[PDB]
């Protein structure tokens, strides 16, 4: 019943921009939270941004602070991650994840709902 | 009159999870949004309420429960979870109203050669009820055969040390946990968020 | 570190019995689980038997289970190894010690987990 529909990935040059989308359905209310995890080659899934939907409270890791922006459009129940000034270190498969709580967690195991990942590549 | 959260979050040593501690907080102003926005915390999840709503509510008492677990067990500190911690050590109710806060404590709670002080319960005859605390140390009878005071096949000691070392993987590193819960009695409501002050 | 005062042992015939004692003042044995270990010449010091700090659980190596028993007095300050049906293979220096390390499976204990060693006492079983 709960489904996370992901899209927006692709190839960009360093300094370039990309917009990922997470369309959430199957929730009876706004009392859930979204996370973006990225999984770079031979590494674990690592959280980069979070949105607590009820409170509309965003969180970012220090390395994406002033480059990444997370937001929600009420109408389409879609959360966006605007990624600007992209760098080679941002290359990874990006997942959105949902949990039935207000807040944030670094543990992938704490999120019960997952989008199909989208590939993000930043190279010359 | 700010709530003395520092006494819980900044305690030099934490409880073993099987013997988890509870601090009553009363007669003070709590800024749940300031806690939520702290980069010190890597886990901060509220159930039945959000930090914004808590900033606009008064309670009779707040309870801060605190203990150490390993990283891969942090996900068990949530309603409706299974595993050795949720089943045998620390259990939240299905209808939990409150917050779960956690942070990596490798720098504090691991030692070269192992910090054997922190224990968890590996075995129990039945699952804990919500907010139950079991500090018993009887042999666990895993099968139909009585143990008669002797450990062996299907007769195990119920507690186990983590033995935290700083070179453990993050799933095996110690995490400090604080669980906030809320009580409303027919009494003065002396713990308030800043908006309801 | 605590002082454990160990006694007993000596020479016994195959099939005979000996009692070893390990004493420590006050709350030591009700605080730290204890183990008995033995070491034969040129061999490693091996786990024999022990008792949880609770006094209500004992545990035994496969080599001695059903022949040796561990008990503790009412005062909780003296632990005994009751050695029965002794065999020449039981010949060794025996030690008591305590551990701060809680292992749910006693089968995982080794000498590295123990300290405050008692003075070793010779047990010799002759045919
Ligand atoms: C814990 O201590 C630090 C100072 O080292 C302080 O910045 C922080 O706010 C304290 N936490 C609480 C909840 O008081
Ligand atoms: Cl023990």
């Amino acid at each position: 019943q709960v489904q996370l529909v992901e899209s927006g990935g692709g190839l960009v040059q360093p300094g370039g921009s990309l917009r990922l989308s997470c369309a959430a359905s199957g929730f009876t209310n706004d009392f859930y939270s979204i996370a973006w995890f990225r999984q770079a080659p031979g590494k674990e899934r690592e959280g980069v941004s979070w949105l607590s939907v009820s409170d509309n409270t965003p969180t970012y890791v220090d390395s994406v602070k002033d480059r990444f922006t997370i937001s929600r459009h009420n109408a389409n129940n879609t959360v966006y991650l605007q990624m600007n000034m992209l760098k080679p270190e941002d290359t990874a498969i990006y997942y959105c994840a949902a949990g039935r709580f207000a807040g944030r967690d670094t543990w992938p195991s704490s999120y019960d709902y997952w989008g199909q990942g989208t590939q993000v590549t930043v190279s010359s | 009159n700010l709530c003395p959260f520092g006494e819980v979050f900044n305690a030099t040593r934490f409880a073993s999870v099987y013997a988890w501690n509870r601090k009553r907080i009363s007669n003070c102003v709590a800024d749940y949004s300031v806690l939520y926005n702290s980069a010190s915390f890597s886990t901060f999840k509220c159930y039945g309420v959000s930090p914004t709503k808590l900033n606009d509510l008064c309670f009779t008492n707040v309870y801060a429960d605190s203990f150490v677990i390993r990283g891969d067990e942090v996900r068990q500190i949530a309603p409706g979870q299974t595993g050795k911690i949720a089943d045998y050590n620390y259990k939240l109710p299905d209808d939990f109203t409150g917050c779960v806060i956690a942070w990596n404590s490798n720098n504090l709670d691991s030692k070269v050669g192992g910090n054997y002080n922190y224990l968890y319960r590996l075995f129990r005859k039945s699952n804990l009820k919500p907010f139950e605390r079991d500090i018993s140390t009887e042999i666990y009878q895993a099968g139909s055969t009585p143990c008669n005071g002797v450990e062996g096949f299907n007769c195990y000691f119920p507690l186990q040390s983590y033995g935290f070392q700083p070179t453990y993987g993050v799933g095996y590193q110690p995490y400090r946990v604080v669980v906030l819960s809320f009580e409303l009695l027919h009494a003065p409501a002396t713990v308030c968020g800043p908006k309801k002050s | 570190q605590v002082q454990l005062v160990e006694s007993g042992g000596g020479l016994v015939k195959t099939g005979g019995s000996l009692r070893l004692s390990c004493a420590a003042s006050g709350r030591t044995f009700s605080t730290y689980s204890m183990g008995w270990f033995r070491q034969a010449p040129g061999k490693e010091r091996e786990f024999v038997a022990g008792m949880r700090w609770t006094g209500s659980s004992t545990f035994y190596s496969d080599s001695v289970k059903g022949r040796f028993t561990v008990s503790r007095n009412n005062a909780k300050d003296t632990v005994y190894l009751h050695m029965n049906s002794l065999k020449p293979e039981d010949t060794a220096v025996y030690y008591c010690a305590i551990t701060t390390i809680v292992r749910a499976y006693y089968t995982e204990y080794t000498e590295a987990d123990f300290g405050s060693w008692g003075q070793g006492t010779q047990v010799t079983v002759s045919s």
